[PDB]
């Protein structure tokens, strides 16, 4: 576990590692916005 | 005698005739309403 | 068997040297179009 | 469990939000 | 093109989404309730987690007679007390 | 295990048999064997063939 | 002539997003019902009463393990019609008896008929030769041999493949252990045709893509093609020299190349269908008699063939009691074939 | 300018309507406990 | 005799490879 | 918008980053933002692992891969690899996560706000791919950087607490390395070892002295090479041997990374020194040997004479000879006789496993260790059901060794594919036919027929 | 110090979210770049400050 | 079939006394068994010594008897060989050897009771599968 | 090995008969006027 | 009514996220309740 003082951030910490994948997905949203020109 | 399975056969026959019948009725109807333009 | 070993080692070294020096011998220039790739 | 889905909801929306905001404002996409 | 309205036209229109922000969630919810109410089990005859075996039974309720199979299944279901 | 035609195999059953589990990942060229008879017993042809094949 | 038949013909053959045709009347309901039946069964329907298996999302199965399973062995080869003497019109009981299996298999079959007829009809209307339908004869030969002929030669529909991912895998392993199906030269021709087809697909795609003429300025080369252009988009001559110098032989005739691309996988599948037809009667390539006579007399004689038979024997003994529950197999620990330790 | 109810519309909905219903069902299924 | 048959067929196939490669009908541009 | 569509760039959206080949500023943005992604993952993954971490369970029962890396450096662990302080893990994770914000900031800036090209802005940061000297200069900078990294490892090992040593006398423990191996005969001797069984090339490194000395060597080599490349331009033979373009250098790096990927795969699969089994779980060989050890112990306790016990095949049930005569565990684990591990070695004599030591000297900690490793063998399903493929659901386990080996084989392979793709494209583009054959100048048409 | 810590850290997270959306949008927006550059400078200095604050207060809460 | 109070009713001691476990106790028992025991005792067998299993009859014939909550809990504190003759805490997980088997460190008396209860209830459900090994999979 | 004693003739005719058919057709093709 | 009012990239992003959510739920369900093995 994280030190007790940080325990409230457990759910955020549970989610963080997946964020990089979102950047790949972001690239497509962006490309969708410019019509994949 | 009409056994339960012969009755079943008749039910199947009717069901198939109904499905195909309604299908052709509907398709003919639609074909008549939405004719292709020629000439 | 030692002689077979030495023979194979020499053969392998030979062909390997042919491969390496061969690709070192201006391979980019060996094409039908643009040769000046140096 | 509710907290985790809330976090991934804000984080998850952030990107498309960036794109949406830029598209609305005719940004340099 | 074959005369039908382009899909991109349809699905980028307000009216489509007015219709479908209703119809799609409604269908999803209907399926959900189809399961959560247990109706699916009853319709299809699928065992609930508590209905595979009688309490002390470890034998599969396998159908072993073609023409009395219906009755066999009913008996197996009855034996679940 | 017999793999060859002359030792009782046909085309479907025949094989070059993998090298001995006793060898493992050890490199077993012909010259590591005390004899060809040993090399053959322990499945040296398998290693020679697959290594030359993969390189080739 | 302008009666109702021709007017119907007019509407049926209208150029719309999804072509219908006369073939559509057979195809679409049968295909829709086959697929819908599969989804319905895999979502909601058990195989508890037929197999002693869970097979639906409802029961906790996932996409890999869900199936619409075959009927109980006791059903024999019953058409298992909803209105038949087994279910007697009761839909729930019908589901519980495995009615969805025959439902799916038969609607599936007529649906495949509809699809191939569709291929013929469209080929005729557009004015092309009907090689797509002819090639489609192979998938049909496979479906018919495996899902219909095979169980028809066996005791019941029970031993047909169940419509499911894992179930199909089970079907594969059953065929190994019981039929030694890998040893069967018709299956071997099937394999050669499938892998050979994939090889031809890959090699042809890559060859075309790597002998393209530069027809644009773009480094991405797809736009530099126009459907209506007269010229070949790639160099047959250069491709031919390349493979001639690489492999020793090469295509020189594009028509031959593509006919060959039809021929290889279709023929492969057809051969496999013939083999499965053999397996319907248990007419297997299980053994080499010379091998067995030698091994019987010589306990030092071992080939990969004999090893594989040991594997088959294990498969049979360990899987049969649960895979074939109608047989009431009880195999005592002591009769189970096992090597040392395992 | 464009018709709404076409053969294509029908085909699409025969697949899409049950699909959403089923996905809702299976989603509900994920919370079932023995 | 089996072995002879198998090896024979194989050898025929290899020879066939040889002829099919070096003695093929040459491809000609018309 | 410059070069951000196909008509102007020549590259479709799906090849969009190729639009960046000659836009050094935006390409710098791409690179820095990406480094941001990597550091971000290191940090967030570390925090996730720590949040999920139960200190009294072995790490390898908990799906941990980064904490094992930190622990191997000697942080947060004591004797036997027991966790004594989770705070170092927290620090590593947090500092990476924070640093990632910085890299991301610079990356986003360069990518969308900063100068698209750097050449007009700066002669030092600007570059031409075809400028061989600038390329070798930048390469030199990065080589010095890497050398500094390796020396950072040496520093950790020698001056800042040491490294976890599974081989430490009296049991695995964090240990300061005071006498690193400098002898070039040993160090490069590793580089000349066979990659086959019983040798295993660099993967065979089995003591921290060799590791640290090796990193001393690599650090100095890398710094010297960096200086070399800042001070020199490529010789004639190199000029004539290579393709000099962005895509070519990319292809070379892809090849190298592929090679490195496969090396890492074998490293995590076989090596238990820089990948301590305390943290990563037992290797396959380790666990098979551990099974043999376990039952040798069990049956010997029951009164079996394990030296004279003949198995069904004629081979020793428990003990047999390797092909060179060494006494080894028998059965299938015969294949793994090259395995070496701290729990087994005390039973090893000059001729291999010593029967008298086996009879008299096996300690309870060895039985425990062998049982633990045997029952934490790196076998398991994709949904992480531990054990053989036929095992029932019960145990939630896949060895970290398996996750890291499989992931890195997949990555190394696709990077080999990328290498072929980009090397071939760089060749074709350099020669000027990457877009296809000139219809009016088809080379083969000017070649004589083959027959 | 737990009040200071837990809110300085919540503020760090919040500001981070704000920067994550705001900075790229600012970088790519045509107008109001003058106001944006200064807001980004401020946000960045404040972010660094909050990181250091959380960092110090850490040892008085753990 | 259901996980009824009767199924969850298992022997507390050798003197005819029973204890009825709650469903939550059964779940805790499965969880803790998986956590601490299943690496070797998956499915009721013993990977490092298959001669000895966790079948109820076998536990009944162990010395002292282990076919009750108390026997199993004591085992988890002070494991012996099957005849009770030697104490094996040094090579087997126990509270007494929590120093060398660190997963036992956070196990409470309640936890031991839950694990014991899992061990006794599971064969009542699974029959020959419990301790049966691969033959019964 | 106790092989089927007809396997030899079966294989031999299996190879020879169609091979001969093909050789006949090829050779009579070549001898036609160019 | 008017085609184009709601941009296609938004429709795609929202629909895609919906798919990710539902599939994600199915994977959660692989570890909980029926089929979880527990
Ligand atoms: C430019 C490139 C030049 C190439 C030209 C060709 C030259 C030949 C190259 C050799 C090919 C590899 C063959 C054997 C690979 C091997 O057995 O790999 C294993 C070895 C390690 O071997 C093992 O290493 C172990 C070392 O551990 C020992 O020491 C440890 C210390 O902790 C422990 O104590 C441990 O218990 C103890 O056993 C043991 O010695 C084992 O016996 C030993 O087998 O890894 C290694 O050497 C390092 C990894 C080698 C690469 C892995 C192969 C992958 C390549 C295929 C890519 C696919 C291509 C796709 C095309 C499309
Ligand atoms: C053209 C599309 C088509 C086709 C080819 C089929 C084909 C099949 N379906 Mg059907 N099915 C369809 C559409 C189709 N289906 C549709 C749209 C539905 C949804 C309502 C269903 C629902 C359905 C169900 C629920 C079931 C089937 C089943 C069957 C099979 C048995 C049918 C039978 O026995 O008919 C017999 C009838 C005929 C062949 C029609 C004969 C018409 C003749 C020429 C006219 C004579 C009739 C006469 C007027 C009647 C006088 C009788 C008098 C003396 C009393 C069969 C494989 C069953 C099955 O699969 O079980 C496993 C089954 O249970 N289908
Ligand atoms: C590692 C991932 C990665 C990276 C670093 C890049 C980098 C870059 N891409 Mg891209 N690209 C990628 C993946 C990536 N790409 C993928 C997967 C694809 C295929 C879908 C593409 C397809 C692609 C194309 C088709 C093109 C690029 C181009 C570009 C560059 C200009 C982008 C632009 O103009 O923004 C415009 C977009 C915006 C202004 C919207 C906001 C974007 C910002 C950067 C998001 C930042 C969010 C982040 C959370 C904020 C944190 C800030 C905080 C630290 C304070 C840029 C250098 C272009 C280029 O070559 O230019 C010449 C170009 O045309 N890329
Ligand atoms: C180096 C790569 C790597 C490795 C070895 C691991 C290893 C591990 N991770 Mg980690 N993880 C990684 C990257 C990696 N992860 C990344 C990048 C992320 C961010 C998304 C995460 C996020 C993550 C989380 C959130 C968690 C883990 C956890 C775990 C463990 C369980 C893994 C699992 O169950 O897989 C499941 C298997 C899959 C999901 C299948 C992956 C298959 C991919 C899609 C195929 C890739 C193919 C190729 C690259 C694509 C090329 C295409 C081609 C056409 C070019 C395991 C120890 C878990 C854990 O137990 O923590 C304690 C945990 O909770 N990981
Ligand atoms: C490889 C990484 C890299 C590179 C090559 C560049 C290159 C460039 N940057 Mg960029 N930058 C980077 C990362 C990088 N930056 C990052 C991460 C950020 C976010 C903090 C920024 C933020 C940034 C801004 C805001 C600006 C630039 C600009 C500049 C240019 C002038 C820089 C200068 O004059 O330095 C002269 C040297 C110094 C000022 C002293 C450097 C002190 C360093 C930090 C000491 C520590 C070095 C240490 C070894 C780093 C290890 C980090 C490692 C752990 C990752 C130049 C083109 C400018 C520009 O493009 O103008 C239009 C500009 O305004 N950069
Ligand atoms: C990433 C780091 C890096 C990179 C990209 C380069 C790249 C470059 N270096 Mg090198 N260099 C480096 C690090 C690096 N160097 C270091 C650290 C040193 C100090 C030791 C040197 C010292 C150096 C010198 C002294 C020279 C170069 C030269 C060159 C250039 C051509 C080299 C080449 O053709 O290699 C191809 C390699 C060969 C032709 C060697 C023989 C190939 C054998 C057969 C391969 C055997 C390896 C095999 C895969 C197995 C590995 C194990 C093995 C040891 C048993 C080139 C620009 C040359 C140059 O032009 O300088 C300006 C040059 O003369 N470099
Ligand atoms: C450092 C590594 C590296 C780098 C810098 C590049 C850089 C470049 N490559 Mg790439 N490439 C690489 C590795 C790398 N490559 C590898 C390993 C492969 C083998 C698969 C390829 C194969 C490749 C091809 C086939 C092509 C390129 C191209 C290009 C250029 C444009 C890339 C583009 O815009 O992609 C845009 C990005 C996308 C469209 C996204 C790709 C999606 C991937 C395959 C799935 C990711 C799976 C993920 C890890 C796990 C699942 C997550 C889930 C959310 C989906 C660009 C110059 C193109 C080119 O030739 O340029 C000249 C080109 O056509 N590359
Ligand atoms: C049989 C029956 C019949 C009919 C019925 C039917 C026909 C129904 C329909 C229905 C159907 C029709 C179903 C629905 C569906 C689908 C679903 C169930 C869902 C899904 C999928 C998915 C989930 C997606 C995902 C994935 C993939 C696949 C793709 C991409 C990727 C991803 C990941 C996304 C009748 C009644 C007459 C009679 C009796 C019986
Ligand atoms: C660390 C820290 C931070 C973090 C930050 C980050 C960095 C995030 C970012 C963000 C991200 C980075 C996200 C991204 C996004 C979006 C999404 C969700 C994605 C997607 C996709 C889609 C859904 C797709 C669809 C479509 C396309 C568009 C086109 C084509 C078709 C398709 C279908 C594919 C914070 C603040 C939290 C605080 C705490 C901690
Ligand atoms: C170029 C671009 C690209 C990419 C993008 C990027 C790659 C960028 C980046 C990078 C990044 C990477 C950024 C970020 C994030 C991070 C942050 C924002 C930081 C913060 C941190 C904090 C806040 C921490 C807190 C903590 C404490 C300290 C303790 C424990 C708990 C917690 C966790 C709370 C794309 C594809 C879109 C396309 C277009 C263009
Ligand atoms: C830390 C470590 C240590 C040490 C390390 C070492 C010292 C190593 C090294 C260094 C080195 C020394 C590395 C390497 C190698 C190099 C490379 C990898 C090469 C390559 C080659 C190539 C690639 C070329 C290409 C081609 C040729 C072949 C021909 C012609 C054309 C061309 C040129 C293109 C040890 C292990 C003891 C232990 C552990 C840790
Ligand atoms: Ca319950
Ligand atoms: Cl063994
Ligand atoms: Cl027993
Ligand atoms: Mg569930």
């Amino acid at each position: 576990k994280l030190p007790e003082a940080y325990a409230i951030f457990d759910p955020l910490v549970d989610v963080l590692p997946v964020i990089p994948v979102l950047f790949l997905a972001l690239a497509f949203v962006w490309q969708a916005a410019v019509g994949f020109r | 005698t009409i056994t339960p399975s012969l009755k079943g056969f008749f039910i199947g026959l009717l069901s198939g005739a109904v499905v195909l019948g309604l299908t052709f009725a509907v398709l003919i109807a639609i074909s008549q309403i939405d004719k292709v333009q020629r000439s | 068997m030692e002689t077979l070993k030495i023979t194979v080692y020499i053969v392998v070294t030979f062909f390997v040297l042919l491969f390496v020096f061969g690709f070192l011998s201006g391979d980019p220039a060996r094409n039908p179009k643009r040769k000046d790739l140096e | 469990v509710i907290a985790q889905l809330t976090m991934i909801a804000m984080i998850g929306i952030a990107g498309p939000m960036i794109i949406f905001l830029l598209a609305v404002r005719r940004g340099n996409l | 093109t074959t005369g039908e309205r382009p899909f991109s036209d349809i699905i980028t229109s307000v009216r489509y989404w007015v219709i479908h922000s209703i119809t799609i969630p409604a269908l999803f919810i209907a399926g959900w309730l189809f399961v959560s109410t247990g109706l699916a089990y009853d319709v299809f005859g699928t065992p609930r987690p508590d209905s595979y075996y009688a309490q002390e039974q470890r034998s599969i309720p396998l159908v072993t007679d073609r023409f009395e199979a219906k009755q066999q299944v009913e008996t197996f279901l009855e034996q679940l007390k | 295990v017999s793999g060859s035609l002359l030792y009782g195999n046909n085309i479907i059953t025949g094989a070059v048999v993998p090298s001995s589990n006793a060898i493992g990942l050890h490199f077993y060229p012909i010259w590591e064997a005390a004899s060809l008879d040993e090399w053959l017993y322990n499945g040296g042809p398998y290693q020679l063939i697959i290594f030359h094949f993969l390189l080739g | 002539e302008r009666g109702w038949f021709d007017i119907l013909d007019d509407w049926l053959k209208r150029d719309r997003f999804v072509f219908v045709g006369w073939s559509g009347i057979l195809l679409f309901p049968c295909a829709y019902l086959a697929l819908g039946g599969w989804l319905t069964g895999t979502t909601f329907v058990t195989s508890w009463y037929t197999h002693g298996l869970a097979s639906s999302y409802l029961e906790g199965c996932n996409f890999l393990t869900v199936a619409v399973s075959t009927p109980a062995n006791s059903m024999g080869h019953s058409l298992l019609l909803l209105w038949g003497p087994e279910a007697q019109g009761d839909f729930t009981r019908w589901c519980q008896l495995g009615g969805l299996w025959t439902f799916i298999a038969l609607h599936g079959a007529f649906g495949l008929i509809g699809f191939m007829l569709r291929q013929f009809e469209i080929a005729r209307l557009v004015g092309v030769r009907p090689y797509n339908a002819i090639a489609f004869s192979a998938p049909i030969a496979v479906f018919v041999s495996v899902f219909l002929i095979y169980p028809l030669g066996q005791s019941s529909w029970f031993f047909a493949p169940s419509f499911g991912v894992a179930a199909i895998f089970r079907f594969l392993l059953f065929f190994q252990g019981f039929h030694n199906w890998t040893l069967n030269p018709f299956h071997m021709m099937g394999v050669a045709g499938v892998l050979g087809g994939a090889l031809l697909c890959a090699i042809h795609g890559a060859t075309v893509e790597n002998t393209l003429f530069q027809d644009g300025e773009g480094a991405s080369t797809f736009r530099a093609f126009n459907p209506t252009q007269a010229e070949e988009t790639y160099s047959m001559v250069t491709a031919n020299r390349f493979w001639s110098q690489i492999f020793g032989i090469a295509f020189s005739n594009k028509r031959w190349l593509h006919f060959f691309m039809l021929f290889v996988p279709v023929t492969g599948l057809w051969m496999s269908a013939i083999g499965v037809v053999g397996l319907a009667l248990n007419l297997r390539s299980y053994d080499f008699i010379s091998q067995e006579i030698r091994a019987a007399e010589d306990p030092e004689f071992e080939t990969f063939y004999t090893k594989n038979l040991l594997l088959n024997e294990g498969i049979r003994a360990w899987m049969a009691p649960q895979d074939q529950p109608h047989e009431n197999f009880v195999f005592p620990e002591e009769v189970l074939p096992r090597g040392n330790a395992l | 300018s464009y018709p709404i109810f076409t053969v294509r519309w029908v085909a699409v909905h025969t697949l899409a309507v049950p699909t959403i219903f089923f996905l809702g069902a299976i989603a509900a299924m994920q919370f079932i406990q023995r | 005799m089996e072995t002879i048959t198998y090896v024979f067929i194989f050898a025929c196939i290899i020879a066939l490879f040889f002829f099919a490669i070096f003695f093929r009908e040459p491809p000609r541009i018309t | 918008a410059t070069n951000r569509d196909q008509e102007s760039s020549g590259f479709a959206w799906w090849a969009g980053n190729a639009r960046l080949i000659n836009l050094s500023g935006k390409l710098l943005g791409a690179h820095v933002a990406h480094a941001g992604l990597i550091v971000f993952w290191a940090g967030a993954m570390t925090l996730f692992e720590l949040a999920h971490f139960i200190p009294e369970k072995p790490m390898y029962e908990q799906g941990l891969i980064l904490i094992p890396h930190i622990a191997t450096l000697g942080w947060g662990v004591g004797p036997g690899g027991e966790v004594v302080d989770t705070f170092p893990f927290f620090v590593v994770g947090v500092v990476h996560l924070i640093s990632s914000a910085v890299l991301g900031f610079g990356g986003v800036y360069h990518a969308i706000r900063g100068p698209e090209t750097l050449e007009e802005y700066s002669s030092f940061f600007g570059y031409d791919w075809k400028d061989k000297n600038k390329m070798t200069t930048i390469l030199g900078f990065h080589l010095i950087v890497l050398g500094i990294g390796a020396l950072l490892l040496v520093a950790k090992a020698m001056f800042f607490g040491g490294l976890y040593d599974t081989w430490a006398p009296g049991g695995g423990d964090v240990r300061v390395i005071t006498n690193p191996t400098l002898d070039p005969r040993v160090i490069f001797g590793y580089l000349l070892k066979s990659p086959f069984g019983g040798e295993g090339w660099i993967v065979s490194v089995n003591n921290l002295e060799d590791v640290v000395g090796g990193h001393i060597w690599i650090g100095l080599i890398c710094i010297a090479g960096g200086i070399w490349h800042i001070l020199t331009t490529p010789f004639g033979w190199a000029r004539r041997a290579f393709i000099w373009s962005g895509e070519a250098y990319l292809s070379y790096s892809l090849g190298a990374l592929s090679m490195m990927g496969f090396i890492a795969t074998c490293f995590v699969w076989f090596n238990n020194t820089v990948y301590p089994s305390e943290f990563y779980g037992p290797t396959g060989p380790e666990a098979s040997q551990a099974q043999a050890m376990t039952f040798l112990i069990r049956d010997q306790k029951l009164g079996a004479n394990v030296g004279s016990a003949q198995g069904p095949t004629g081979l020793g049930k428990y003990l047999m000879r390797s092909p060179t005569g060494e006494i080894i565990f028998g059965g299938e684990t015969m294949r793994f006789w090259d395995f070496r591990g701290p729990w087994l070695e005390p039973l090893r004599g000059p001729n291999g496993l010593d029967l008298n030591k086996i009879k008299n000297d096996i300690q309870p900690w060895q039985e425990r260790r062998a049982a633990e490793y045997m029952t934490h063998a790196p076998l398991g399903s994709l949904n992480s059901v531990g054990g053989v493929a036929t095992e029932i659901n019960s145990v939630n386990f896949v060895s970290p060794r398996s996750w890291l080996a499989t992931s890195h084989f997949v990555l190394a392979f696709f990077f080999l594919v990328g290498h072929l793709w980009h090397a071939g494209r760089a060749r074709a583009a350099a020669a000027g036919f990457e877009k296809g054959i000139d219809r009016e100048s088809e080379p083969v048409l000017s070649m004589p027929s083959l027959d | 110090m737990t009040i200071l810590f837990q809110l300085a850290l919540a503020a760090l997270v919040i500001l981070s979210f704000v920067m994550v959306i705001g900075v790229p949008v600012a970088y790519a927006s045509p107008q109001d770049w003058d106001r944006s550059k200064q807001l980004i400078f401020l946000g960045s200095g404040l972010w660094i400050a909050l990181v250091l604050v959380v960092g110090v207060l850490n040892f008085f809460v753990v | 079939a259901e996980l009824t109070p009767e199924v969850l009713t298992v022997p507390l001691n050798s003197e005819g006394k029973t204890i009825t476990l709650t469903e939550k106790q059964y779940l805790e028992g499965k969880r803790l068994f998986q956590y601490a025991c299943a690496s070797c005792h998956v499915g009721g067998i013993t990977k490092t010594n298959p001669s000895l299993d966790l079948r109820t009859e076998t536990l009944a014939l162990a010395t002292p008897p282990r076919d009750n909550i108390e026997g199993l809990v004591d085992y988890m504190k002070n494991p012996t060989t099957y005849d009770g003759e030697q104490e094996i805490a040094e090579v087997h997980p126990s509270l007494r050897s929590a120093d060398i088997f660190p997963k036992m460190r956070n196990l409470t008396e309640k936890d031991l009771v839950a694990i014991a209860g899992h061990i006794l209830v599971e064969p009542k459900i699974l029959g020959d599968k419990w301790g049966g090994g691969k033959v019964y999979y | 090995m106790e092989v089927n004693q007809l396997g030899l003739i079966a294989t031999a005719l299996f190879v020879l008969v169609p091979s001969v058919f093909l050789i006949i057709l090829y050779v009579q093709t070549e001898s036609q006027q160019k | 009514s008017e085609g184009g009012r709601i941009p296609l990239w938004i429709v795609a992003t929202v629909a895609g996220m919906g798919v990710i959510v539902i599939v994600g739920l199915f994977f959660y369900g692989a570890y909980a309740g029926l089929g979880s093995s527990l």
